[PDB]
């Protein structure tokens, strides 16, 4: 998201995600923990095993928040201000980890929506996720 | 670079099923579309204006195939990555002047493409092993910088 | 720049740079070319030797543009729109190179203003240069 | 990692003049102020709320000195960086879980601090050599990841 064409692509792609945002959210977190073990450090209080109820629940929160942003592309800093504070001031999440979760989310979308995950859509989704990441690290 | 025995076997089993031409062309094409500053290095390939022009360009497909063939060599030589890519490292640094961050980008794009082609067979555990390979290759190509 | 305190720090620091912005601009480019030889690729048409007239002239352009931005912190995308197009669409500058020039500019400021280059000022200058870099790569 | 003879001599001559305590404390302090997500790793150091609290904290100065001493070892062992830092690599990956990008950040901060302390003596050519050392150290600490 940023340009009109990207906003169109992003709203369109996420309509195909639909009710599965929570499921994909959880799968992406799993891919992240396994592929990039450094990230487990932020989740000491979670059972990190496959099909964990906490990971499932937290995946639902991530999916809902991305759904939030898709409907507020014209003002991401306003819509996601509560989360900027949580991730940057309270949790002090290393900005590199946002790039890793983004990659894992794109990977998860490719698995489940191979025909819809075209080069043009992949490009707009990448910009969208980078814009979300900037907002969440904006206190930095 | 360092897998378990089970992990190497899984990595290798997936590779038997990789069409270096379809995957290579797709991976290179996506890199050029998603990170469009990479297009500067491929000026000689002609029209790269829009996603349609990129994905159907014969020079993109042909060069993609060559990239994936070279990746395949790394996959079959996991204990000697640095020696396998020493000549290619020199080429990218000395002649081409490609920033090494771009090797990680292409590696990740390739993982996304594998995910697209194999779907649920490209499990979280298998991607985790592929992230290791991809990073090993990127590090071996950066070595002579 | 971003928060009020950072904007204050940045305007204050640049007032100490003053008429030297062009000189520091040129020195930073020199440090960049030598420390990070990949960057020379964007300047085939320049004599890159020390005290080159082209490097001196181009350093003056970079310094003037940063001076431009300092006076337009509330609207960087508007003030620097001509340059976004040049660097991203025409030149296709790899975003990594912005991080390298920023580092070299901070290094140059440390050399020349050691008493003014305090930790708080260094932090605000870093955010400012990152904000300028984002604007210049925004087409991406 | 690979300097000329003239470059090594210049790197080493500057190091004779480096106060590992003043430089170390300053470098670590700036890292914590400029990239404040790094503060998560140093929770045990107490109050790191504001630049004043950081720069005057005794645990920051003491740990900074230790970092710079370890850097000094790399400077005096430029041909064997990977062996010199093998134990420290293990510590940062296995125990501390520090992302390797942060090693490049600290390296660059250290270069900025050297520039501040030495002024015009820290020439463009000398910084260029230091960028090589800094990158060599960062790569050697990343090796066991
Ligand atoms: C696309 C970017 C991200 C989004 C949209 C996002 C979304 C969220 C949301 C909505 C919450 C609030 C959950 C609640 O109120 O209970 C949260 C919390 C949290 N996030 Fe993120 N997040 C993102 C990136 C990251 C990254 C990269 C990390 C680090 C690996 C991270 C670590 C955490 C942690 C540790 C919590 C608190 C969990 C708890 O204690 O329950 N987040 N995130
Ligand atoms: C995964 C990492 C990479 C691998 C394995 C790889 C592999 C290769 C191979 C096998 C060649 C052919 C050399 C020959 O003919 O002997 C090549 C050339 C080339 N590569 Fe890469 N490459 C990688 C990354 C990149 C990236 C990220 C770029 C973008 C800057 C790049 C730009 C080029 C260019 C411009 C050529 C010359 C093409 C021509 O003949 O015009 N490479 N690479
Ligand atoms: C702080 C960020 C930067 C600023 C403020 C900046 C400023 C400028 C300005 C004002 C111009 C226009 C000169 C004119 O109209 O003649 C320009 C051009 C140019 N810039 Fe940048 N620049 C930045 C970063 C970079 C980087 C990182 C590179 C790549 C190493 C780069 C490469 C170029 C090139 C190749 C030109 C055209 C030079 C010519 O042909 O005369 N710039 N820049
Ligand atoms: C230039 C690269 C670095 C070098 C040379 C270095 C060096 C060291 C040294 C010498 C120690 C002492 C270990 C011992 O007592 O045997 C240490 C520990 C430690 N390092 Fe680093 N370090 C580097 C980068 C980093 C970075 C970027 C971080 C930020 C995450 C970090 C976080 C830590 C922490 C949290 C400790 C343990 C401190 C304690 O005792 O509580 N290091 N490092």
């Amino acid at each position: 998201v940023l340009s009109a064409a990207d906003k169109t692509n992003v709203k369109a792609a996420w309509s195909k995600v639909g009710g599965h945002a929570g499921e994909y959210g959880a799968e992406a977190l799993e891919r992240m923990f396994l592929g990039f073990p450094t990230t487990k450090t932020y989740f000491p209080h979670f059972d990190l095993s496959h099909g964990s109820a906490q990971v499932k629940a937290h995946g639902k929160k991530v999916g809902d928040a991305l759904t939030l942003a898709v409907g507020h592309l014209d003002d991401l800093p306003g819509a996601l201000s509560d989360l900027s504070n949580l991730h940057a001031h309270k949790l002090r999440v290393d900005p590199v980890n946002f790039k890793l979760l983004s990659h894992c989310l794109l990977s998860t979308l490719a698995v489940h929506l191979p025909n819809d995950f075209t080069p043009a859509v992949h490009a707009s989704l990448d910009k969208f996720l980078s814009s979300v990441s900037t907002v969440l690290t904006s206190k930095y | 670079v360092q897998l378990s025995g089970e992990e190497k076997a899984a990595v290798l089993a997936l590779w038997d099923k990789v069409n270096e031409e379809e995957v290579g062309g797709e991976a290179l094409g996506r890199l050029l579309v998603v990170y469009p500053w990479t297009q500067r290095f491929f000026d000689s390939f002609g029209d790269l204006s829009n996603p349609g022009a990129v994905m159907g360009n014969p020079k993109v497909k042909a060069h993609g195939k060559k990239v994936l063939h070279s990746f395949g060599e790394g996959v079959h030589h996991l204990d000697n990555l640095k020696g396998t890519f020493a000549a290619l490292s020199e080429l990218h640094c000395d002649k081409l002047h490609v920033d090494p961050e771009n090797f990680r980008l292409l590696g990740n794009v390739l993982v996304v493409v594998l995910a697209r082609h194999f779907g649920k067979d490209f499990t979280p555990e298998l991607q985790a092993s592929y992230q290791k390979v991809v990073a090993g290759v990127a590090n071996a190509l950066a070595h002579k910088y």
